[PDB]
């Protein structure tokens, strides 16, 4: 939208940032530290 | 914009494209 101008969209959507966040946090909730 | 997605010419010689954000009904198989 312009004149020669673009913008690209990022690889993650924000549902899959979303997701890797709840993995993250179903990984400390229930394992501590030991999934890293 | 016009992108061309290769597996590398050392694999094959096929090539897909890309019209970037352009409705698909006025670029001018599989669309
Ligand atoms: C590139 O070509 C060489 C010889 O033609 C082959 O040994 C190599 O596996 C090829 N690389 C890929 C990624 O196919
Ligand atoms: C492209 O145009 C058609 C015709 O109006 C429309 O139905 C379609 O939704 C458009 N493409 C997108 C991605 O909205």
């Amino acid at each position: 939208k312009f004149n020669g101008l673009t913008v690209l969209p990022p690889l993650l959507t924000d549902e899959m940032i979303a997701q890797y966040t709840s993995a993250l946090l179903a990984g400390t909730i229930t394992s501590g530290w030991t999934f890293g | 914009g016009v992108s061309v997605i290769t597996p590398g010419t050392n694999t094959s010689n096929q090539v897909a494209v890309l019209y970037q954000d352009v409705n698909c009904t006025e670029v001018p198989s599989n669309v």
